[PDB]
């Protein structure tokens, strides 16, 4: 089914997959762990609506349960940063967890924070477009665990879906205007940037593992964290 | 686990 | 500075040239133990690491960077680099990792250190990928050079001006084979993506060494303890 | 360090 949508069939479809941008509990008084529990309670409830957008990618429904389950486990929390990313691209120098929570720079989370932020100059400098965001994320999706998979293995389907998001890449920057050189320049700076997202949500996952601590976590999101350890 | 449940509906 | 002039053929011809050899480990084996595997690992890697700083200095481009910032690249890519070599060189060895021609280990093997089988599968994971994709040398030492120069650029401009030049070697080299354009972008892209899983092997790598130093059993080289430090 | 030895030598 995947594999008969157009390069606009594509965008559109992950264009109308796109959950919605959840808002945060902040409000007065802040300790660092009263901090970090509105970040977790938000990544939790962001996790049900990843789960019901990742059945709207185009092929993952095609897939096993087990290998469903497989690509959200490993993949969950570099979509939450791409997400996180993307939103934040208009307030430079600040990651906009939510339309309430508008964190600036200002224990070790300095890290991942500033890496966030590099990566959202990086897309800004860059001038990321949606339909370029919508595929990179569903890129991130279907190749984060891909590696981690018997024979009976048609995990092809996936890079075939993988090939498909590819030429709808390559066909919005042939719609911008580039020529055939900016294009193969684009398509490779965009999934470079997705090796500093790996790298980031890996960092993530060894804080995460650390708060499992007095800061509360969701079933779901412990979950998620058995996964990677 | 609660992801399985979540996905089958 | 001077690597933006030079022309794709003059880029992979300039690339080959500086590939670092084929070490060995250290001769008659003796199965091997959890400490003496990992000794025989880590004192390889140690050698590896000084003709790896030899070969980034012969990267074109990387000696127009501060030494600054070619500290940081090598901190960051070192293990990335290390391992896309080993993935390479197991290319024409399926179920087996060649660390070094009298070192061909498999995933049996793996199993004498606790956690190395998820790193053992990993990386032959990545070795089968490369071997059914038909990886060529020119494109592996494309794909080695982009490890270094984007592994730390995000932690400048000439940096990426130096990863669009490797990147139209890599079309110039697709489309030498006959690829077409449809082929020449999604094997672009293909190639690409694996280096995000290196990165993770590399993350997963990256603690094993840290609480192998919190371990004391098998010694490491004060070169590899600093490559070690930097990432924490 | 003694990277900054061997990126010099
Ligand atoms: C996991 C994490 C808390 C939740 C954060 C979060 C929450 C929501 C969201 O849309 C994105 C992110 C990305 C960064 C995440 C942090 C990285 C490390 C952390 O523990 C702090
Ligand atoms: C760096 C490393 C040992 C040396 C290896 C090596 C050596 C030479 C080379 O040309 C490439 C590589 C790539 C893989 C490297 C290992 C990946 C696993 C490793 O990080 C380790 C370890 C380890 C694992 C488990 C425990 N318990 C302790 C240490």
């Amino acid at each position: 089914l995947a594999l008969s949508l157009t390069a606009d069939q594509m965008v559109s479809a992950l264009l109308d997959a796109e959950p919605p941008i959840l808002y945060s509990e902040y409000d007065r008084p802040f300790s660092e762990a009263s901090m970090m529990g509105l970040l977790t309670n938000l990544a939790d409830r962001e996790l049900v609506h990843m789960i019901n957008w990742a059945k709207r990618v185009p092929g993952f429904v095609d897939l096993t349960l087990h290998d469903q389950v497989h690509l959200l486990e490993c993949a969950w929390l570099e979509i939450l940063m791409i997400g996180l990313v993307w939103r934040s691209m208009e307030h430079p120098g600040k990651l906009l967890f939510a339309p309430n929570l508008l964190l600036d720079r200002n224990e070790g989370m300095v890290e991942i924070f500033d890496m966030l932020l590099a990566t959202s100059s990086r897309f800004r400098m860059m001038n990321l477009q949606g339909e370029e965001f919508v595929c990179l994320k569903s890129i991130i999706l279907l190749n984060s665990g891909v590696y981690t998979f018997k024979s009976l293995e048609e995990k092809d389907h996936i890079h075939r879906v993988l090939d498909k998001i590819t030429d709808t890449l390559i066909h919005l920057m042939a719609k911008a205007g580039l020529t055939l050189q900016q294009q193969h320049q684009r398509l490779a700076q965009l999934l470079l940037i997705l090796s500093h997202i790996r790298h980031m949500s890996n960092k993530g996952m060894e804080h995460l593992y650390s708060m499992k601590n007095v800061v509360p976590l969701s079933d779901l999101l412990l979950e998620m964290l058995d996964a990677h350890r | 686990k609660i992801l399985h449940r979540l996905l089958q509906d």
